[PDB]
RNA sequence: UUACGGCGGCCACAGCGGCAGGGAAACGCCCGGUCCCAUUCCGAACCCGGAAGCUAAGCCUGCCAGCGCCGAUGAUACUGCCCCUCCGGGUGGAAAAGUAGGACACCGCCGAACA
RNA sequence: UGCCUCCUAAAAUGUAACGGAGGCGCCCAAAGGUUCCCUCAACCUGGACGGCAAUCAGGUGGCGAGUGUAAAUGCACAAG
RNA sequence: GUUGCGUGGUUCACCGCGGAGGUAGAGCUACUGGAUGGCCGAUGGGUUACUGACGUCAGCCAAACUCCGA
């Protein structure tokens, strides 16, 4: 038969996506949304990360918002 | 028009720098606006957008300064520094307003530095 | 064509930094000012 | 009817659920065949129905096919076990839903057009009916 | 002080008054700049342009030119990005004025079989483009110390809002037309 | 003259609409000159009868809870399979206002030589006031040579009615064979 | 308080475009490049020095739905859970599109005259 | 046969098949850091060689360009 | 899974509130493609019955399409 296994490979699922949702209390350094590119943008008190990870600079509550079209994640202390 | 292109480019430049430089209650934005004629400056603290101090080369005490726009910029620099002291502010972030650092803007910034205000 | 080249501090000869480089793009033995912990300061770290 | 190119040569089967939401009324002609059940309608079926129309009218009027068989259906070679890859596409199919208008006629004569349209429905793997432009 | 300019203020400005009824004194069009471009395709071969198309305009326009670099790649033209493919100068001010003045005075009427050049060449907004085909148009460059002959293509960009007034001001400056 | 009597929907929704359409009613909404939309149930058979006649416009006099008012059908949701009316959306008319309305176009006359005359758009949008002096627009063609297609211009628009759809829409095309 | 000047919120219901009107301070164009600084050439820009000229343009105001944008209600599609052979039905949710319409933004912080 | 990207994958994550598609086993001494500046493609109009498409000028153009390299997510505030 | 020792309501259900979504559906002059019929018309083709780019008017389609969107 035809050896049509020309496409049978894939990479590992990288477990992307939002890790801490709105109104959820987090500590500083705790990653909020791990993603490719800037699907979400760092808001107030949120750092970006070398691989666009959007961590918390400070403890407090996660909140999502819009900043001139760009959708952003911030922490309110 | 040339005026429209200048105004759009200058807004673009100042938005560019404004992405990183914000200014707060403890250390505000000392933002400049020089025309061909005058230079105004105002200390913003844009967490609520409340200008805590302001100065310009429009009032007679800066108008009557003997000398050119360098001197009328150092005058307004010392003036904004002294009323920043009066408002209770000693450290700010300096916003070029989109213009090149140098000339009358740098003269204003240096005058504001030399007498207490410490960006 | 991209070998691993080690950088040695010019003062204490301490081979500190390993990196890569294109031999054809720059045949000569390159130099960078790197921080030397033994000297406690930045000095030239030329290849070995 | 053959797509002159397709971005994805091996697709999943098109999904046959729901009433057609677009192409539901007669839009160009004044008579239409409208489907009343789901089916994949092949390009051969479409062509055979079209020939049935046009050589029942022989002349005059005109025929619209507001259905295009651009969805490929693959086929493993005849004598093969399961699972050595997807088969090569060989059927070209249009996903027709109940309510989709498949063919339209404009014809000055009423009965000839109606008989031609039923002649085409008899060519189709589907229950259909003649509907008009109100 | 360029004499064509002094006479520009002397009569052409008020002539543009008497011809077009501009409501405000600054509506009056003026030549904003003059762009002289080489467009050399014969540099992608053997990359000779310096003493041919630089030291000529250094004496012609009086200002050292920009080497306009390639922007995309074309196989039919054997050109890649990042090759000198043009040479440009943008002239403003009194020196641009003196350049047009010298051109009309002792340079332009010297081109061979010249009888005035097309007035329809406008682009619809009020800018003008044409070309030349020999360096000896200017006294400043001699023929015993130059290479093969070339030419320059000139845009003259004015503040005119449309072609009739652009052409009007070009005529008042002294450009020949047929 | 086009009298129709409805009732107000005591409840709207999926089950309520299905119950009404089993009972033979038709759900509908009145919305007009800034008024709060009314949520009512048309007779069904009677509504389907009124717009067989006097066009599909068929400006209706509605009797909602005794009080008389004037409605005009604006949207008509018909089921694809049963071809029955599922919903009606209606407006109001205060004895004359330039409401935009889509009105059918018919053709009269025969083409002499070997010609195919095709109809493309069934209906044109026109501006009309209250009780519709305008009706289906007639294209009186005498069967001209198939090299003269007739657009929205040179049309038989009646007085008091304007056509602002576009003076470039072709409705009937004439070609060979 | 103004057809004024100044910095943000917000990112089209705000945009874009069209048509008018505006120059007291101001914003601007504007006049120059001895004077810091600048052009991958150009004092165009950037920067500096000025106030002969001007609201033509930017800007501001007002009016336009034109190009766009927002957009219900209802209905439908779809659907969680039930009941039921599907078709279906009950119940809880409920679009997209379209329609009625909305809309030529709104709000916040100092100076000039006024007052 | 390991790794990366997408779809399958049923709107968190994850999810199989000898399911559907591609890439990788590098490159860059700048293509890294930082500071500052800029905006593209395409289209239209005019222009010596030059043409549909080389460079030029003016418009229009908010991203249809570009991104070292697959795809996705991003990036015009630019990451171009 | 069981069982010992700890911990103690942290589990789970329902109600409310705060959140991310791109499936169903739908839409596509919102992109990338597929694609039906008109009308105009660059080209090409033998002055032009032949071609019909691009647009424009309508109707559509998609796991690897998405202005949207349960
Ligand atoms: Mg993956
Ligand atoms: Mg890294
Ligand atoms: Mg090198
Ligand atoms: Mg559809
Ligand atoms: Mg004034
Ligand atoms: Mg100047
Ligand atoms: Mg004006
Ligand atoms: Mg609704
Ligand atoms: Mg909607
Ligand atoms: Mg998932
Ligand atoms: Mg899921
Ligand atoms: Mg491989
Ligand atoms: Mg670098
Ligand atoms: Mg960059
Ligand atoms: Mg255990
Ligand atoms: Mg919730
Ligand atoms: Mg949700
Ligand atoms: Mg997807
Ligand atoms: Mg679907
Ligand atoms: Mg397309
Ligand atoms: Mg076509
Ligand atoms: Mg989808
Ligand atoms: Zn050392």
């Amino acid at each position: 038969g035809a050896s049509s296994s020309r496409n049978g490979r894939d990479s590992a699922a990288q477990r992307l996506g939002v890790k801490r949702y709105g109104g959820q209390v987090v500590k500083a350094g705790e990653i909020l949304v791990r993603q490719r590119g800037t699907k979400f943008h760092p808001g107030v008190n949120v750092g970006r990360g070398g691989d666009d990870t959007l961590f918390a600079k400070t403890a407090g509550a996660v909140e999502f918002g819009i900043k001139r079209g760009r959708k952003t994640v911030s922490i309110v202390g | 028009s040339v005026s429209a292109t200048r105004r759009i480019s200058r807004l673009r430049r100042h938005t560019r720098l404004r992405k990183k430089l914000s200014g707060t209650a403890e250390r505000p934005r000392l933002v400049v606006h020089r025309s061909a004629r005058h230079i105004h400056v105002q200390l913003v603290n844009d967490l609520n957008g409340t200008t805590v101090a302001a100065a310009s080369s429009i009032e007679a005490d800066v108008r009557g300064v003997p000398g050119d726009k360098k001197a009328r910029s150092v005058r307004v620099g010392q003036l904004i520094a002294e009323r920043a002291k009066a408002a209770g502010i000693d450290t700010v972030v300096f916003d070029r307003g989109g213009y090149t650092y140098g000339g009358r803007i740098a003269a204003l910034a240096d005058a504001a530095r030399e007498n207490g205000l410490s960006f | 064509v991209r070998p691993k080249i080690t950088l040695a501090c010019e003062v204490c000869k301490h081979r500190n930094y390993i990196t890569k480089k294109n031999r054809r793009n720059d045949p000569d033995r390159l130099e960078l000012k790197k921080f030397c912990p033994n000297c406690g300061k930045h000095q030239a770290h030329r290849e070995t | 009817l053959i797509p002159r190119k397709v971005k994805h040569r091996k697709q999943h089967h098109p999904r046959q659920r729901g009433i057609a939401s677009g192409g539901t009324t007669v839009n160009f002609g004044d008579y239409g065949i409208q489907a009343l059940e789901h089916a994949y309608v092949t390009n051969r079926q479409i062509e055979s129905a079209r020939i049935a129309i046009n050589r029942h009218i022989k002349r005059g009027g005109k025929v619209w096919i507001n259905i295009f068989p651009d969805r490929p259906l693959t086929k493993k070679p005849a004598e093969t076990r399961m699972g050595s890859g997807k088969g090569s596409p060989e059927w070209w199919v249009a996903n027709v839903k109940p309510g989709r208008v498949l063919f339209e006629l404009s014809y000055p004569n009423e009965g000839v057009a109606r008989a031609a349209l039923t002649r085409a429905i008899h060519k189709l793997p589907i229950k259909a009916r003649i509907i008009t432009r109100e | 002080q360029p004499r064509l300019k002094e006479r520009y203020r002397s009569e052409i400005r008020d002539a543009l008054r008497k011809q077009f009824g501009y409501g405000n004194v600054m509506q009056i069009p003026t030549v904003t700049k003059v762009v002289v471009n080489m467009g050399v395709g014969e540099a992608a071969r053997d990359a000779k342009l310096i003493n041919g198309a630089v030291n000529d305009l250094a004496l012609i326009t009086g200002q050292k030119p920009e080497v306009r670099r390639a922007r995309k790649s074309i196989a039919q033209f054997k050109l890649r990005e990042g090759m000198p493919v043009g040479v440009r100068v943008t002239l403003r001010g009194d020196r641009m004025w003196e350049f047009l003045d010298r051109l009309t005075s002792i340079a332009l009427p010297r081109i061979r079989d010249f009888r005035g050049l097309s007035p329809k060449q406008f682009d619809g907004v009020g800018n003008y483009t044409f070309g030349l085909a020999e360096q000896a148009v200017f006294h400043e460059v001699d023929v015993d110390k130059i290479d093969r002959v070339r030419g320059m293509d000139i845009n003259v960009v004015t503040s005119a809002a449309t072609d009739d007034e652009g052409r009007a001001l070009l005529r008042a400056l002294g450009f020949p037309f047929k | 003259s086009n009298q129709l009597r409805v009732t107000v929907r005591t409840e709207t929704g999926k089950g309520a609409s299905r119950r009404a359409r089993r009972a033979g009613k038709i759900p509908a909404v009145l919305y007009g000159h800034g008024a709060e939309p009314q949520h009512l149930e048309l007779p069904g058979h009677d509504y389907a009868a009124v717009l067989r006649h006097s066009g599909t416009n068929a400006v209706l006099t509605l009797d909602i809870a005794g009080k008389e008012q004037l409605a005009l059908t604006k949207a008509l949701h018909i089921h694809p399979i049963r071809r029955t009316i599922q919903h009606a959306d209606l407006l109001v008319v205060r004895r004359g206002e330039k409401v935009v309305v889509e009105v059918s176009v018919v053709v009269e006359g025969q083409a002499g030589p070997d010609t195919l005359v095709t109809q493309e758009t069934n209906s044109i949008e026109i501006e009309a006031e209250a009780l519709s002096i305008p009706e289906q627009l007639t294209v009186s063609i005498e069967g001209a040579e198939p090299g003269t297609q007739l657009t929205a211009g040179q049309i038989a628009l009646p007085a008091g009615v304007s056509l602002i759809s576009d003076p470039d829409l072709l409705v009937v095309n004439v070609v060979k064979a």
